[PDB]
C-alpha cells in the first residue's frame, strides 16, 4: 500500500 | 490555455491570491494536468482551505473525476483534511463516488485513519458497506490497516442503517 495516494494513483497497486 | 498550466501551479503551491488573479483574467477553472487532475483536486489533495472556496465559488465542478477516477473529495478523504471535506459536502460533492477500483472517500478515510472524516461521510450519508472491486468494505479496510476504532464507528453505523 502507499503511505499516501494522489491524482492518477490508485488506491491498489501491489505494496 | 497558458492560464491552465499556471493554474493548476498555484493551486497545488497554495498561492490563493495567484489563483484569485488567474480566475479573474479568464483561467479555466477546469484545467487538467497530465493525470487528468483539476485545480481543485490538487488543492483538495494538498490542503488549501481557502483555495478550495475559491475555486467552488469560480464554477469548479466538484465532481470532476481525474485518470484513476479520483474526484476531490476522495484526495481529501484520503488525506485527512477535515474542513475541506465539509466544503466539499455543503457544496454538492458525491459522497458515494468511486474510482475506477470502486473505492468510495470512506474507503480511503477508513484505511488512511482519518477517524472524524469517516463520521462526517457519515452524517452526509456515505453508504456505510460500499464494496471496492475485491468486495472490500471500509469496515475491512479499517481492520485490514489497524484502524479497529474506526472499524466500531462503522459496524454501529450499519446495525442502525
Ligand atoms: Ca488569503
Ligand atoms: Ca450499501
Ligand atoms: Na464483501
Ligand atoms: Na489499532
Amino acid at each position: 500500500k502507499s503511505i499516501r495516494i494522489g491524482p492518477g494513483q490508485a488506491f491498489y497497486a501491489x505494496p | 490555455s497558458d492560464l491552465g498550466k499556471k493554474l493548476l501551479e498555484a493551486a497545488r503551491a497554495g498561492q490563493d491570491d495567484e489563483v484569485r488573479i488567474l480566475m479573474a483574467n479568464g483561467a479555466d477553472v477546469n484545467a487538467k494536468d497530465e493525470y487528468g487532475a483539476t485545480p481543485l483536486h490538487l488543492a483538495a489533495w494538498t490542503g488549501h482551505l481557502e483555495i478550495v472556496e475559491v475555486l467552488l465559488k469560480t464554477g469548479a465542478d466538484v465532481n470532476a473525476v481525474d485518470s484513476v477516477g479520483y474526484t476531490p473529495l476522495h484526495l481529501a478523504a484520503a488525506e485527512g483534511h477535515l474542513e475541506i471535506v465539509e466544503v466539499l459536502l455543503k457544496t454538492g460533492a458525491d459522497v458515494n463516488a468511486q474510482d475506477a477500483q470502486g473505492i468510495t472517500p470512506l474507503h480511503l478515510a477508513a484505511w488512511y485513519g482519518h477517524l472524524e472524516i469517516v463520521e462526517v461521510l457519515l452524517k452526509h450519508g456515505a453508504d456505510v458497506n460500499a464494496q471496492d472491486k475485491f468486495g472490500k468494505t471500509p469496515f475491512d479496510l479499517a481492520i485490514d490497516n489497524g484502524n479497529e476504532d474506526i472499524a466500531e464507528v462503522l459496524q454501529k453505523a450499519a446495525k442502525l442503517n
